[PDB]
């Protein structure tokens, strides 16, 4: 039974930060490509 | 700019008005027509996904906030004069307009419900319990057309904001305490705050037809000995654990504050 | 302080400096003086320290505007904290961001400029200033540092004067003293003391000047800062206020965009004050609008482009004095090139000899001797005597050990070839010149085109006056009245002249330089043994000589020249050959290198092909012309323009230094940007007059290199094409960056206009306005300066400066009316989606502005009946702001990807640009971090976006890519059509 007035914002922002880290790492790696 | 808009020669008004301007205007008309059509179609597709009875997300409006009625001219500050009927005419007119559906003849269709029990509904009928205006004793226009004004005892309606599908826990109650050293007496009229549970949940503007929300009427009594003065009153929800009233970022969430200033 | 040796006599010069006037000091004495007096170099003055330039970068351009914005944000935060309780930190976190952005951009620009300046400096010491000094009686070419006080040096045309020297023997020597006097009129130099004043005398040179023509032996009297230039504190290398056209265009665009942005900011500030804003909020809104509507980081793109060009020119050995002058090189539409030294290797080998009415094949063949031809009769001896006496070229010191062909000669190419040939056949030119006393010598010049000498005859039947002359065969034959055949002097009739013309056609037609020779025995009755020859007086019999023969030497065209000429003529650049050689030789060389193609005929060629006279042939039937230099003297300004605009393949033969200037000015009159390739002193004014002047790093003189805007350090003509390609690439990258930058202005100003007009809640806020601009418009726009050249970069016609500009009516139209509008639509769609999924349907938002923004109406009703508190609906509004920023990021992905190229497919372009991909990844990472970082809601009012709220701008991001792809496909399919007329920016 779902409950409104509540959103899993902790997991959402955790995964958003993980995606931001992945993008930052990939952009760094592509720039300094050997 | 010499010869800026000169008509003669092959060059007239910069680009050739006969051909260049017409062609570019046609191009931009077609371009913006296509853009508008695409935007309209995308908006239509977005609106098809939504439901017409309940919002998709209700996590940004988790708890109700109180609000007073009528709305004064300047920031919840009620200024009126007893001997000047034009000062409080706006408040009286607003209160009469708001309390018109609450009159006994207007809410004859609404059903009667037992007190103290949350009125949950499943079928598509979605009846609405009636809120008798007699609860707001001495703060309704049935006895006196002026809602306590012109006698130094103004009436203000404090009402909780509506949220679809909100089920308050415990027994909600609005308690108003005068911050003016309690020199006047603030009388919440439906006994205590006494927000009955039979008016919850709210099922939406479309499903819940004829819904009348609970009201709380406060009446600051300005004693004749002290004519004038300013009374600061704060009303908050005190009996329900569901309804938060301690948030500091939002000063209206679960509570409301106002000032009443009398004259003469 | 004015002390010199100008008035001092020649007798004391030997005593004072202890050096011989003719032989000069020895190597040991030179080494001792160098170790004692030090090198001949002025002390390098430190102009500005590193902290001066770094501050200039920090406070240059729009960075000062951003400093003002940050200071005002700090002031607003201070006032808010002093006035209210619980102040907002938006202003603090905005001022910090602005200051950090300014510092980072300034540091990056400083680093790029340091790299560029270091690379440019690494070339100033690359070219050694060579000076000719007579040491131990032999002339040697050394560096300018090793020149010491006491020795004698030779200064000639186009040679920069090494140091303060006292002239002891000058002939035809004229110096240019524009550095001191200010006038460009040459001043003659004579050993005799004339004027008392040290500066006004005519027997000394004051360093840092050059000799336009003539030669002079002079004793160096001062070295280093002891000269006149070292005494004064004025900067010798005084840069002039020359503004390149690209810099002018950039400055004009900056001025216009700044004016527009300031107007918009002031208008929005006033409008917000009308809409019941607060001053501390209205000023921040105005700052945000002004900063977001100016292209900050435009100067960083220019700096990156300049640094990349400096890096590329260093690998091609192309010294560039001003890196902003490469745009003109890419905009070049005409190239005027010299035949000898530029289109030819300048290595001359004697090939044929015409004499005795016969052509003889001459081959060097140090071993096995000649092929078939032999000593022959006395005509060959007379010709060898002429060549030996006329030449002023000698071998370098300590070089008479290796074979003559491999030996080095300190003279001109023709003189060196003649010297090697006459030492191969005859021998001991030193003893030959000892035998004949060279009393009088007339220096060679392009004005006269002949070299003359007077010698004393040592033979038994000696008239004591032999006049030897060499030069251009048609000019030489014009005065040599007789001809020497079989050793007997004979009259010159029409048949012999026709035979000479046929010989010139046969030898010259193969592409060989031909020199004619004459010797005359002056009568003793007219001239006794003691005669005072003077240049001003007629004296010697300049006319009525005796002809001997012609010597024709080959000079193969440079290997890389034909391909460079083909590339230039395929890129739309008209290549004109301006040479002082005969039309036959010039035309043969032009056909060899490809300047005159196969299938294009001259008027004379058509007449000869049809066996009809030169007249009666319509000149328009010929697209290639070979104009003689003497005919150009009588041509009119209108007549020259007909030549320069009707003929595709133009050669100018037998020209003069002034006529080259005439040709350059005519070409510049005919709306063309001219690049002149000159090396000698006879190209000094043409290089200055040309839009872009190119000198030669080896064959070029020391005045051509000082007057040119570009120096080919390996003389390679295949570097002009590289320079043109890089000049085109700079402009392409700059305009791509400008087009990408200008797209984001509409999405940042349309939300406020729609807010005012439709009374909807605000779609975009100041913090998000500055996040759109500082995140998506700086790094991705700097990344477009690294973009590679197009597939057909060198297959497009040169840009017309008037028709095609850096910012035109088609770039503005595109950026502000198509891409910007699509981006704004995407942002508005995302805003509507966010507001509708929470309860406020799009039609409920019309007119909600007054109630939405009211702090005391905490009951604003949904479309579903719910009622919202003020602090509850502002969370949704700020989530809409965040989504607007995130959707602008998404729609600016496929705007950078489409600005990556201008007319080719992105798949054809490729993904070599790592900076662009880095910029995309970093801007999306920054967007995600700003959205999902904890504490952004309190600080920057940024709230997390739900996963499905990222794809709202996807249909509008694909629309930009598809539209650009289809329009560029249409442009390629139908060139010159309506789309390319109106849409191609
Ligand atoms: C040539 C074409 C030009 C024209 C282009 C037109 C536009 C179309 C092009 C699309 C290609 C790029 C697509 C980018 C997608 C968005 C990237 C991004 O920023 O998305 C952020 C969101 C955040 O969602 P969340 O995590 O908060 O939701 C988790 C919550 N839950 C549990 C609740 C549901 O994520 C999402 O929506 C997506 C979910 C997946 C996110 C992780 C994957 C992205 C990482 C990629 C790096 C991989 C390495 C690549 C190296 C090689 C590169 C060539
Ligand atoms: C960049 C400069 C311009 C910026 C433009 C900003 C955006 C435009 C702003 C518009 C403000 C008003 C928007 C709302 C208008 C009424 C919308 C409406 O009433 O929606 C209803 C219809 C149909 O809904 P339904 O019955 O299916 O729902 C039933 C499904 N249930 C029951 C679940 C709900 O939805 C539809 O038709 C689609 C909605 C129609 C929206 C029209 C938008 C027109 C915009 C054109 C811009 C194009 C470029 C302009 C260039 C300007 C310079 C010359
Ligand atoms: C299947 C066909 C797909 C076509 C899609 C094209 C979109 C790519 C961009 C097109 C740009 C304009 C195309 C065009 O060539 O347009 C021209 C026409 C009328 O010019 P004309 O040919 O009579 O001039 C001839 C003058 N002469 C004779 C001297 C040459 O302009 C017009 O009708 C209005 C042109 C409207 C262009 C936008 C069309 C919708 C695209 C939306 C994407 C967002
Ligand atoms: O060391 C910085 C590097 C230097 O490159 P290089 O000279 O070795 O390239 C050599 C290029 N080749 C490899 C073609 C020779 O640069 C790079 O590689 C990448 C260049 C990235 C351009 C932007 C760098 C930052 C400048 C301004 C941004 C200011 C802040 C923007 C907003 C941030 C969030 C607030
Ligand atoms: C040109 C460059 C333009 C910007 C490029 C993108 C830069 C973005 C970097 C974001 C990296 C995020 C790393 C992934 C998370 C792990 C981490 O490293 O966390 C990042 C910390 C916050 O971590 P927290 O400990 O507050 O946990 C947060 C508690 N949770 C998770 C429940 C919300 O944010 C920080 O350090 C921020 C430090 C870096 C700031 C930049
Ligand atoms: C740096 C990373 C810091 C991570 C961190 O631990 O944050 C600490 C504080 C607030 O954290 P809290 O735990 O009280 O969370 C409160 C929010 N709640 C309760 C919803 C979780 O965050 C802050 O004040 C600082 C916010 C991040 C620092 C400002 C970055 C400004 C840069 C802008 C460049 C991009 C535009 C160009
Ligand atoms: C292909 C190229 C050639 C063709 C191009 C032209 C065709 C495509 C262009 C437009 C068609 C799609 C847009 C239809 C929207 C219908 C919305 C509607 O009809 O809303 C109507 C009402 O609106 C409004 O009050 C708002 C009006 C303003 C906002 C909408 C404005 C629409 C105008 C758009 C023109 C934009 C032009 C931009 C380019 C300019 C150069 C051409 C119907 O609402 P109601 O009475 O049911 O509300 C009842 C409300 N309650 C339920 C509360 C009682
Ligand atoms: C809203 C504000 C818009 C402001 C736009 C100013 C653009 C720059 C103007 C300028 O100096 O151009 C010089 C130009 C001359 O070009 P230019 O060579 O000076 O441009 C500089 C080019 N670079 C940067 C490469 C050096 O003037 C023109 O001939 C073009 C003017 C615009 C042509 C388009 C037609 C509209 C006319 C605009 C003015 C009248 C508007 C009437 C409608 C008003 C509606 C409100
Ligand atoms: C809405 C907001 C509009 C904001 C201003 C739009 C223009 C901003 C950039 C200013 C121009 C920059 C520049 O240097 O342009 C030089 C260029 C000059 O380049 P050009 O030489 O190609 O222009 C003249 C060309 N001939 C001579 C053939 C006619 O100027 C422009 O293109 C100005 C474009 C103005 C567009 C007209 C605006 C009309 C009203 C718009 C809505 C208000
Ligand atoms: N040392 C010398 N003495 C006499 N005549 C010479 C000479 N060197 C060259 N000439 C002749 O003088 C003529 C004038 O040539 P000039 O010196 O003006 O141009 P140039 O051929 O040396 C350089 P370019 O070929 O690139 O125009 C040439 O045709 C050449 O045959
Ligand atoms: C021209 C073509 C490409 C248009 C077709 C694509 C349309 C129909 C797609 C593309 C993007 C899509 C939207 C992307 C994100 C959201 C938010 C989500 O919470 C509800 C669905 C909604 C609103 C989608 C509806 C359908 C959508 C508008
Ligand atoms: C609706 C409000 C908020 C914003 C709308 C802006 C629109 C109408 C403006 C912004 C940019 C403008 C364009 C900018 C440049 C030019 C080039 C000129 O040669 C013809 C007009 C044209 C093509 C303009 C047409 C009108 C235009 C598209
Ligand atoms: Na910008
Ligand atoms: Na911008």
């Amino acid at each position: 039974e779902d409950d409104p007035f509540f959103y899993d914002e902790h997991t959402l922002r955790k995964r958003g930060l993980l995606v931001a880290a992945v993008l930052f790492i990939t952009g760094i790696i592509i720039l300094t490509s050997g | 700019w010499k010869l800026f808009i000169y008509n003669p020669t092959t060059g007239e008004f910069l680009g050739r008005t006969a051909k260049s301007w017409g062609l570019i205007l046609l191009f931009y008309l077609v371009f913006y027509g296509f853009l508008a059509a695409l935007f309209s179609f995308t908006m239509w597709v977005m609106l098809q996904t939504l439901n017409d009875e309940v919002p998709k997300y209700r996590d940004q409006i988790p708890s109700p906030g109180l609000m007073v009625f009528p709305k004064p001219v300047t920031a919840l500050e009620y200024t009126f004069s007893r001997s000047d009927p034009t000062s409080y005419a706006g408040y009286i007119e607003d209160l009469k307009k708001f309390l018109k559906p609450y009159t006994l003849e207007e809410q004859k269709n609404l059903t009667v419900c037992p007190d103290g029990a949350l009125f949950e509904q499943k079928g598509p009928v979605y009846v609405a319990c009636q809120f008798p205006i007699s609860l707001l004793q001495a703060c309704s226009g049935m006895n006196d057309p002026d809602f306590g004004y012109s006698q130094g005892n103004p009436c203000i309606l404090v009402k909780m904001n509506r949220i679809i599908g909100l089920k308050p826990e415990g027994v909600p109650r609005i308690d108003c305490v005068s911050k003016n050293e309690d020199i006047p007496n603030v009388a919440v009229y439906p006994h205590n705050g006494m927000i009955d549970l039979k008016y919850f949940p709210y099922y939406g503007k479309k499903l819940h037809v004829g819904y009348l929300q609970p009201l709380v009427a406060v009446q600051v009594s300005f004693a004749p000995n002290n004519t004038g003065k300013e009374v600061t009153v704060e009303c908050k929800i005190d009996g329900s654990a569901n309804l938060k009233s301690q948030d500091d970022r939002d000063k209206f969430l679960g509570r409301v504050m106002f000032k009443i200033t009398a004259r003469a | 302080v004015s002390m010199d040796d100008h008035k001092l006599s020649l007798d004391e010069l030997h005593r004072k400096y202890g050096t011989d006037l003719s032989r000069g000091l020895t190597s040991a004495r030179a080494a001792e003086i160098l170790a004692r007096d030090g090198p001949n170099a002025l002390t390098p003055p430190p102009t500005t320290p590193e902290w001066i330039k770094f501050c200039r970068q920090l406070f240059g351009g729009f960075s000062m505007l951003l400093w003002i914005g940050a200071i005002l944000c700090f002031l607003a935060y201070s006032i808010q904290a002093a006035t209210e309780e619980e102040p907002q930190n938006d202003n603090l976190y905005l001022g910090v961001v602005l200051s950090a952005v300014v510092i980072i951009t300034g540091c990056f620009s400083y680093y790029q400029e340091a790299k560029s300046s270091k690379i440019m400096e690494s070339f100033k010491n690359m070219v050694p200033q060579q000076a000719l000094v007579i040491r131990n009686g032999e002339k040697m070419s050394i560096n300018a540092e090793e020149v010491v006080v006491g020795d004698l040096v030779e200064v000639k045309g186009g040679d920069r004067i090494p140091a303060d020297l006292r002239i002891i023997s000058a002939n035809g020597c004229k110096v240019d003293n524009s550095s001191l006097t200010g006038e460009s009129e040459p001043q003659t130099r004579s050993p005799d003391f004339t004027n008392e004043n040290p500066l006004e005398t005519r027997n000394i040179a004051f360093f840092s000047t050059n000799c336009v023509e003539g030669t002079a032996r002079g004793i160096v009297v001062y070295t280093g800062d002891r000269t006149v230039m070292g005494r004064i504190a004025t900067l010798a290398s005084g840069l002039e206020g020359g503004q390149t056209p690209i810099a002018a265009e950039i400055e004009h665009f900056i001025h216009i965009i700044t004016g527009v942005a300031v107007f918009l900011g002031v208008s929005f500030f006033i409008l917000s004050l009308i809409l019941e804003y607060t001053w501390l909020e209205a000023v921040i809104f105005l700052i945000g609008i002004i900063v977001a509507n100016v292209p900050e980081g435009l100067l960083a793109t220019v700096t990156v482009c300049l640094t990349l060009t400096a890096k590329r020119m260093a690998r091609k050995n192309c010294l560039v004095k001003n890196l902003e002058a490469v745009e003109t090189l890419g905009s070049t539409s005409t190239i005027c090139s010299d035949k000898t030294g530029t289109l030819t290797q300048n290595r001359m080998t004697v090939a044929h000899m015409w004499f005795d009415n016969q052509i003889h094949e001459a081959d060097t063949t140090e071993n096995q001797s000649g092929v078939s031809f032999d000593k022959t009769s006395a005509t060959w001896l007379a010709l060898s005597r002429i060549a030996g006496l006329c030449n002023r070229a000698v071998f370098q010191a300590n070089q008479e050990n290796l074979p003559i062909l491999k030996r080095a000669v300190a003279g001109d190419a023709s003189e060196s070839a003649l010297l090697k040939c006459i030492e191969l056949c005859c021998g001991s030119v030193k003893e030959m010149r000892e035998r004949y006393a060279k009393i009088v010598e007339i220096p060679f010049n392009s004005t006269n085109k002949y070299q003359l000498s007077i010698h004393k005859n040592p033979n038994t039947s000696e008239p004591q006056h032999l006049l030897v002359m060499k030069g251009a065969p048609e000019r030489i034959l014009d005065r040599c009245s007789s001809i020497l055949l079989h050793g007997k002097e004979q009259p010159l009739d029409e048949e012999l002249k026709d035979a000479f013309q046929n010989a010139y056609l046969e030898l010259g037609g193969l592409g060989e330089r031909v020199l004619g020779f004459c010797h005359l025995f002056l009568p003793d009755e007219q001239f006794p043994e003691g005669f005072q020859f003077d240049t001003d007086d007629v004296n010697f019999p300049i006319d009525n000589l005796c002809f001997v023969g012609l010597i024709s030497m080959i000079d193969p065209p440079r290997a890389a020249v034909p391909d460079a000429v083909g590339k230039c003529r395929s890129a739309g650049i008209k290549v004109i050959m301006v040479t002082g050689d005969h039309p036959i030789t010039a035309k043969a060389i032009a056909k060899g290198v490809g300047i005159i193609s196969e299938g294009n005929e001259t008027v004379e060629d058509i007449a000869a092909r049809l066996n009809i006279p030169v007249s009666q042939v319509n000149p328009r039937d010929a697209k290639a012309c070979v104009v003689h230099g003497s005919d150009l003297k009588d041509m009119t300004s209108e007549q020259l323009d007909d030549i320069l605009k009707y003929h595709t393949e133009i050669v100018f033969a037998r020209t003069s230094p002034q006529q080259k200037l005439i040709i350059v000015e005519g070409c510049q009159r005919q709306g063309a940007i001219v690049a002149v390739t000159g090396d000698g002193v006879n190209d000094s004014p043409a290089l200055k007059k040309a839009d872009i002047g190119v000198a030669m790093g080896i064959a070029g003189s020391d005045v051509s290199k000082q007057a040119a805007d570009m120096i080919l350090l390996d003389d390679n003509f295949a570097s002009i094409v590289t320079g043109v390609e890089e000049g085109r690439l700079i402009f392409d990258n700059l305009k791509k960056s400008i087009a990408y930058t200008l797209t984001s202005n509409i999405p940042e100003i349309t939300p406020f206009l729609i807010f005012i007009i439709a009374n909807i809640p605000l779609p975009l806020g100041t913090v998000t306005i500055l996040c759109i601009d500082l995140g998506t418009d700086m790094v991705p726009a700097i990344s477009l300066a690294y973009e590679q050249a197009e597939s057909d970069i060198m297959k497009r016609q040169p840009r017309n400066p008037k028709t095609d500009k850096l910012v035109n009516e088609r770039l503005i139209s595109m950026a502000y009316g198509q891409i910007g509008m699509i981006q704004a639509l995407g942002g508005f769609f995302t805003y509507f989606v966010i507001l509708a999924e929470n309860g406020f349907l799009p039609i409920h938002l019309l007119g909600l502005r007054v109630d939405w923004d009211d702090r005391w109406i905490n009951d604003v009703e949904d479309s579903y009946g719910q009622q919202w508190t003020y602090e509850q609906r502002k969370i949704v509004e700020f989530t809409c702001h965040t989504a607007f920023f995130v959707s602008i990021v998404v729609v600016q992905w496929a705007d950078l990807v489409i600005c990556k190229t201008r007319r080719n497919s992105v798949f054809q372009q490729g993904m070599k640009n790592k900076i662009l991909i880095f910029g995309l990844f970093e801007e999306t990472a920054l967007a995600a971090f700003l959205s999902y970082c904890p504490g952004m809601g309190v600080a920057l009012r940024m709230y997390p976006l739900k996963p499905t709220w990222w794809f709202c701008a996807f249909p509008y991001s694909l629309l930009i890519f598809v539209y650009d792809k289809v329009r560029k496909l249409i442009i390629r399919r139908r060139p010159g059509g309506w789309v390319e007329k109106e849409t191609y920016y």
